[PDB]
Order: structure tokens, then sequence, then C-alpha cells
């Protein structure tokens, strides 16, 4: 568990 | 309006993540409701175990363009269902194109 998410 | 067929509806960017995730499927993507901005659509897509999220929005003039990096122009689509098949080819200003719809609980 961290970041999975980056965006954009 | 919203005729997407990837449309998991509120679900949280974890929630997304998670799915796109136990899929492990390259070029997936989905459709979650922004929570932290109520009304923004945002489109995930599964690459090397990540989660990119686009903001998809429609304008005042009754179309929906994409978000992407800086450095890359935002389309403007007549219907929603054309932005997801844009994205289905390369050079799109996106970190990979889409090649595996994560269907709602219809696969």
């Amino acid at each position: 568990r961290k970041s999975l998410t980056i965006y954009a | 309006m919203d005729a997407v067929a990837v449309y998991h509806g509120k679900i949280s960017r974890e929630t997304g993540e998670k799915l796109l995730l136990a899929t492990g499927l390259d070029g997936s993507y989905l459709l979650r409701d922004s929570e932290s901005v109520p009304g923004v659509y945002c489109l995930c897509v599964l690459y090397h175990g990540y989660i990119y999220t686009y903001r998809v929005s429609q304008t005042e003039t009754g179309s929906w363009s994409a978000e992407t990096a800086p450095g890359v122009h935002k389309r403007y689509f007549r219907k929603i269902k054309n932005l997801i098949s844009a994205f289905q080819k390369p050079d799109q200003g996106i970190v990979i194109p889409l090649q595996y719809p994560v269907e709602k609980k219809s696969s």
C-alpha cells in the first residue's frame, strides 16, 4: 500500500 | 447524456484503483465520480500496476473534453462515447491507449 493513483 | 458502459458510478479513487489492479490488464479503463470535485468524471487507466486518472467534464457547449498532462491540447468531442473511442489509438496525449474496457458487472 502506498499510491496506485497518479492522476493527470 | 452519460451513455457509458464502464460507469461504476459513485466510487472512491481507491475503489477504481483496486478495480484496475484486480484486472491485471494494461489499457483497461473505467469511470468514477470525482468526490472532491462533484459533477466531474475521472477516466482510470491500468499500466504497470498503476491507475492514471484524467479529468473529463462537459463544457457549457455540451461537449466532452479530457484534461491530461501539459503539452497536450484538450480535444473537444460531441459525445462522451466518442471520447473513449478516440483513446483506443496511440498518440492521444496519454500514458497508454485504452485496450481493456472494465465493464461494470457485465463481463
